[PDB]
RNA sequence: GAAACUGCGAAUGGCUCAUUAAAUCAGUUAUAGUUUGUUUGAUGGUUACUCGGAUAACCGUAGUAAUUCUAGAGCUAAUACGUGCACCCCGAAAGGGAUGCAUUUAUUAGAUAGCGAUGAUUCAUGAUAACUCGACGGAUCGCACGGCCGCCGGCGACGCAUCAUUCAAAUUUCUGCCCUAUCAACUUUCGAUGGUAGGAUAGUGGCCUACCAUGGUGGUGACGGGUGACGGAGAAUUAGGGUUCGAUUCCGGAGAGGGAGCCUGAGAAACGGCUA
């Protein structure tokens, strides 16, 4: 199961010993598991409201908000534990020459559990409070490269 | 710093309090109040800079410590009182009573009122929400709470309170058709009717005003206050009446000036 | 003292950060509490930011704890630390810290049992009693672990910050999976 | 070493000044708030104990209660504490400032003592006049308790007792009476009544 | 009305540019990640005709070469200090428990498309079970005198608590900086990158601890070195493009001989505060 730490995981403010069902409740009551919409037009993925993971830095699950800019990018690295890096390239405009140069940024990001991702897929984030020394950014969706 | 900066240096003060630069090394440093520091007029620019009753800083505390002024219905002792939009500034001593409105040109004018009209004065309402004991309550952005509102307002209503029973009397919903003013920004002093609402989530919604004589312009919500229902206002305007006349037009006006004057 | 700043880090290149300004108050930390279990109960009043106040518990031995299924909160006599997932040396030296594992006594908990099922683990009374007996169910687990007359609480306040040692009784997945961990 | 004799009951103090050593020791080795007689201290002082105070050494600086040793040290000390008063200085500011011990050795330069039990005769300048208090109570419970009056009889009728009367260098007369502070009058139950309307 | 206690202020201002090269700083964001004396608005339950003990000024014994260095004795005040009137459960439906506000934990409601808000919150807020050895819930002051037959009552001052507001800070998003490769690898045992659980903090965060994973940055120049480098608004010269400068009065930052540590306080790692 998730239950692979020294601690039992499990979701804040969702009793899970409640003599009552949680047939017929909301998302977070009668035991039932806890997700919610982040609004700004995304979805929350199937993976998310379904499935058993414990994350409280899920942005659809856990317990932080988005909000402040929302950047898009490809994966750069996936190698971290439920962080990844994202790479954004633009254009710089060097103003002597009239010409641009291109450069780019390695952002920090957490992913869910509910987000599969790989070197080169299309990732967009958005900002969140600090969740590390690095990390301010939260998956928001996916997009499999050659897609 | 440390802490709280008590002094404003003189270039540092908003433009519209219009002082000269050479006037001094220091500005009046607005008090905490019901307004912004960036969007009042403290009494002492009012009472010497614009009204002429002082001439210097200490005269002002003479006129303001003998209680001869007041502010919403209020006596005030505060040289640096933050008086703003729609504030009522009463004077008894020279029956006087004035409504603090910008000009076309976005600068604070005293407009003076009628014994009748300055017994009210326009809010803007800026949030309602349950408070203790789930008793609802609705704050303005001149710092006002009022408990137990109308349960039909909502953020961005306009309320017209009265400031002897100190209660709401009557509010305008903010919706496209209404007469409004723009409070803030490129536009300020500007009349005209809400013609849309574009809305962007986790962003500012952007407001387009048509002037009367077709003139649109845009702004953001946080600066538009809306003046009445429909078309007319319920309060008083200056002469310009919120019609931003450009500078060939204005300078056509000064030249027919000289001509008759 | 102890500061929470940045500056003596890395960067996330991994070069050094050259200091350019001095320790700032407004940034500070603290000496922990290492709250322990003891009946010679101390709490010392910090002052905080804002003039506001912080309880420091050095030691505590009794607790607000609560029965969730039931929805019953006693206050209780908090017995020993049996389990903590930070760091087993917290166990042995019985260290009071949120989500900590601890041993409350059951005596309290019997009595509202008694009271209010009738039941040890007048006619308008036994009315209502046998009435709430119908929907009366108590976890195996749960029961087994009366008879002793310690049970298993998850601390769920901050000692070192409140200066009070509250939890809940452990019950469902939650007490399967320390339990298990309890089971050597 | 001199010696700043006090009479707390009589209100009169006085320095005295003793060379002889031998007549000395019965205070060296003592510490502050020990009683010692006078006895050996000499001849007109039979019958007498008194309790040491404190002192100062050779260098003026003062001795502190509870330093367990005859010499100087320097201790970190908090404004308005005994050694260091702190007079025109920031709230919170701590000082180091150099005490001598609580106990008593020939390094001292004067001992304040205070007449804890008189012996058989008086001495002269401490036990024969009483000087008065310069002030009366000014809190009316405090009138009241020195009158041993009640609760229905006037408290303003007794001031009258201690009011000062004199003469001044420019006028010929004039008298000055405190002003009783927590007196219950109208205008007290007055404002209780106002607070009182205000809540409902 | 001197003095003195109490209260407040002295964290602004002024000065300077040493350190500092994605740092400061600029435009642009966020706090649903926090604190905020004051101002302004609102809001604070159904011995008491008023408690107690101290202390200053003053008074008078003083010490030391000496300092707003200092000891002892006699007095007396408070808006100083310490106190204190001030629906649910049990149940022979009597009686009892709890019953203000705040604090801490847990259970519960917060719908739908009686029932508030957001782009978005188990959010605002409600109810319930308990909890705390809670600087809270006025033992204060001025002026004016009136109305009822002792009762009642006016306009102010100061103060306590909560929310909102204002004045602000802290941290924070994106992009942007000069020369140097005769600087190509750097970071990670002792935090480097991330995860989980705690501790600490006003609060987020390797900020710190335990455990776990092996990551993080780099010819789009990391890392290191140089600067007679504080950044910007701007200044000089400029057909256009550009080159050079920017210690200095506005804004931001930083420092008070060098480091470090800290008290007081709403606010300081303060220096015309303290400790080394
Ligand atoms: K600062
Ligand atoms: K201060
Ligand atoms: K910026
Ligand atoms: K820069
Ligand atoms: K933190
Ligand atoms: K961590
Ligand atoms: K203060
Ligand atoms: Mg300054
Ligand atoms: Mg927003
Ligand atoms: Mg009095
Ligand atoms: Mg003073
Ligand atoms: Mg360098
Ligand atoms: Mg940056
Ligand atoms: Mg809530
Ligand atoms: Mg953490
Ligand atoms: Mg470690
Ligand atoms: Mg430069
Ligand atoms: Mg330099
Ligand atoms: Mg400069
Ligand atoms: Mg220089
Ligand atoms: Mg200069
Ligand atoms: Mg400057
Ligand atoms: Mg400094
Ligand atoms: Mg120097
Ligand atoms: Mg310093
Ligand atoms: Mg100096
Ligand atoms: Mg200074």
């Amino acid at each position: 199961a998730e239950q692979t730490e020294k601690a039992f995981l499990k979701q804040p403010g969702v009793f899970l010993s409640s003599k009552k069902t949680g047939k017929g409740k909301r998302p977070g009551k009668g035991g039932n598991r806890y997700f919610k919409s982040i609004g700004l037009g995304f979805k929350t993925p199937r993976e998310a409201t379904e499935g058993t993971y414990i994350d409280k830095k899920c942005p659809f699950t856990g317990n932080v908000s988005i909000r402040g800019r929302i950047l898009a990018g490809t994966c750069h690295s996936a190698k971290m534990n439920r962080t990844i890096i994202v790479r954004r390239n633009y254009l710089h405009y060097v103003k002597k020459y009239q010409r641009y140069e291109k450069r780019h940024s390695n952002i920090p990001a957490h992913i869910s559990p509910c987000f599969r991702v790989k070197e080169g897929d299309h990732v967009t984030i958005g900002q969140c409070r600090p969740l590390s020394k690095t990390v301010r950014f939260n998956v928001l969706k996916v997009i499999p490269a050659g897609s | 710093a440390r802490g709280l900066k008590k002094h404003l240096k003189r270039l540092n003060a908003p433009k519209h309090w219009m002082l000269d630069k050479l006037g001094g090394a220091f500005a009046p440093k607005p008090s905490s109040g019901p307004h912004k520091s960036r969007e009042c007029l403290p009494l002492v620019i009012i009472l010497r800079n614009r009204l002429k009753y002082a001439l210097t800083y200490r005269e002002v505390i003479s006129i303001l410590m003998q209680r001869q002024v007041m502010v919403d219905g209020k006596v005030r002792t505060d040289k640096t009182y933050p008086a703003g939009f729609m504030d009522v500034v009463t004077i008894p001593k020279t029956n006087e009573s004035f409504r603090l409105l910008y000009d076309t040109k976005g600068r604070f004018r005293l407009h003076s009122l009628r014994d009748e009209e300055a017994k009210f004065k326009l809010c803007k309402v800026r949030s309602v929400q349950f408070g203790q004991k789930g008793i609802p309550y609705l704050n303005t952005y001149d710092g006002r709470t009022i408990r137990y509102p109308d349960p039909l307002i909502k953020a961005n209503d306009t309320i017209k309170l009265d400031l002897d029973s100190n209660k709401i009397v009557d509010f305008i919903k903010f919706d496209v058709g209404n007469v409004v003013m723009v409070t803030g920004g490129r536009n300020r002093g500007r009349v005209g009717i809400l013609k849309n609402r574009e809305k962007h989530k986790g962003s500012f919604e952007t407001v387009h005003i048509q002037d009367s004589q077709g003139h649109e312009f845009a702004t953001r919500l946080g600066n538009v206050f809306t003046l009445g229902k429909g078309s007319k206002p319920w309060v008083s305007l200056p002469k310009g009446k919120g019609i931003k006349l450009s500078i060939i037009e204005e300078a056509r006006k000064r030249m027919a000036a000289q001509s008759a004057t | 003292g102890i500061s929470r700043d940045s500056m003596h880090k890395r960067r996330a290149t991994g070069g050094k950060k050259k200091s350019w300004r001095k320790k700032r108050k407004y940034e500070l930390g603290r000496q922990p509490a290492n709250t322990k279990i003891s009946s010679n109960k101390t709490v010392r009043r910090i002052r905080v930011r804002g003039g506001n106040v912080k309880w420091r518990a050095l030691r505590l031995d009794t607790g607000n704890f609560s029965w969730g299924s039931e929805a019953v909160t006693r206050k209780t006599r908090i017995l020993d630390v049996v389990y903590n997932a930070s760091n087993n040396e917290l166990v042995r030296t019985q260290t009071l810290v949120k989500s900590a594992i601890v041993q409350v006594d059951a005596a309290p908990f019997k009595q509202w049992y008694l009271q209010h099922y009738g039941i040890d683990i007048s006619n308008h009374v036994v009315r209502k009693i046998e009435n709430r007996q119908a929907d009366r169910k108590l976890d195996s687990h749960l029961e087994e672990q009366f008879a002793s007359g310690r049970l298993l609480a998850c601390i769920s306040s901050r000692p070192g910050q409140c200066g009070r040692a509250d939890g809940y009784i452990l019950e469902g997945k939650e007490l399967e999976f320390y339990m298990k961990k309890l089971q050597k | 070493m001199k010696f700043n004799i006090a009479n707390p009951t009589t209100g009169c103090q006085k320095k005295l000044e003793i060379d002889d050593d031998q007549k000395l020791r019965a205070f060296f080795d003592k510490r502050i708030s020990q009683e010692v007689s006078g006895d050996s201290l000499g001849e007109e002082f039979k019958g007498y104990v008194f309790k040491i105070m404190g002192g100062c050494d050779k260098q003026g600086f003062p001795m502190k209660q509870g330093v367990l040793t005859p010499g100087r040290v320097r201790l970190l000390l908090y404004r308005g504490t005994p050694c260091f008063r702190g007079y025109g200085r920031r709230n919170g500011e701590r000082r180091r400032k150099s005490v001598r011990g609580c106990i008593v050795s020939p390094d001292l330069s004067v001992l304040n003592l205070v007449i804890v039990k008189k012996g058989e005769n008086d001495l002269p300048g401490l036990t024969d006049t009483e000087k008065p208090r310069m002030r009366g109570p000014k809190r009316a419970s405090k009138i009241r308790k020195l009158f041993n009056l009640s609760k229905e009889d006037d408290v303003r009728k007794y001031v009258n007792t201690y009011r000062r009367n004199f003469t001044t260098k420019t006028g010929k007369n004039a008298s000055k009476a405190p002003k009783i502070q927590r007196l219950v009058t109208p205008l007290t139950l007055q404002r209780k009544r106002a607070r009182i309307a205000d809540k409902k």
